[PDB]
């Protein structure tokens, strides 16, 4: 009867702990991205001596930039939170093993804030699509047909580009993961003394 | 006379350069629903 009584001591608590707290912590991180294009003009200085009309092999492809953003979740702790079923067996789990579960889940709670922040990359890309024909100068009826097709792919450079961006980073770690560390005083009362 | 076309296309990928006016952009349109994601997770740290 006494173990039965202290089970529903703390099966309240249970309630509010390793489910309220799982549902607050599920919602972060969101599959984002920005998208975006341009026609860019990227000429070719040519003399006109070289047998043209024309001056600059202009081409206009199209070049789109990439930026995708799933944010931010939990560094992948899951099943370290995900062991919820270990309130099952009251009649025999004794003092310290649920004692030392709910110790090493608060624990895992503060560890939240510094390993929050994980961000997303981002990238761009090329579509070549020019064919620009030239006549000759005072020879209209002699030509050049320069034709250029193609579509390429590059990275947005994380070094460089890539980040000069929000950095979630900050703004949380100012926030709790320090004053919150204050938690340890409630284990400190938690361990049996004080 | 005309370049080859091997040439041109080195001169093309020499001329390939990210559009820093684009990306500006597009880093700003992200941090904008970043920080718009970001507002909505205010009341977590509290409820931590």
């Amino acid at each position: 009867s006494l173990w039965l009584s202290f089970r529903y001591e703390i099966m309240p608590l249970y309630y509010q702990s390793q489910d309220v707290l799982d549902v607050i912590a599920n919602s972060t991180s969101e599959f984002m991205t920005s998208r975006d294009f341009v026609a860019k003009a990227i000429n070719i200085g040519i003399p006109l001596e070289w047998n043209l009309d024309q001056e600059n092999l202009v081409s206009q492809p199209r070049h789109n930039v990439m930026v995708k953003s799933k944010l931010s979740p939990e560094n992948n702790i899951g099943k370290t939170l995900s062991v919820n079923p270990f309130t099952t067996a009251w009649e025999l789990l004794t003092l310290s093993f649920v004692v030392d579960w709910f110790v090493n889940f608060g624990d895992v709670i503060a560890g939240f804030t510094g390993g929050y922040s994980d961000d997303s990359g981002a990238t761009a890309s090329w579509r070549f699509d020019d064919k620009k024909v030239f006549h000759l100068k005072n020879i209209p009826s002699a030509m050049v047909i320069v034709d250029i097709n193609f579509y390429t792919r590059q990275v947005i450079d994380p070094r460089l580009c890539g980040g000069l961006a929000f950095s979630p980073k900050l703004n949380l770690f100012r926030y709790l993961d320090a004053m919150s560390l204050s938690w340890n005083r409630s284990r400190l009362k938690i361990s049996r003394a004080t | 006379t005309f370049y080859s076309p091997k040439e041109i296309f080195n001169r093309l990928k020499d001329s390939l350069v990210p559009d820093t006016g684009l990306v500006t952009q597009v880093w700003a349109d992200n941090n904008t629903k970043r920080m718009d994601f970001l507002t909505a997770m205010a009341e977590i740290p509290q409820t931590l």
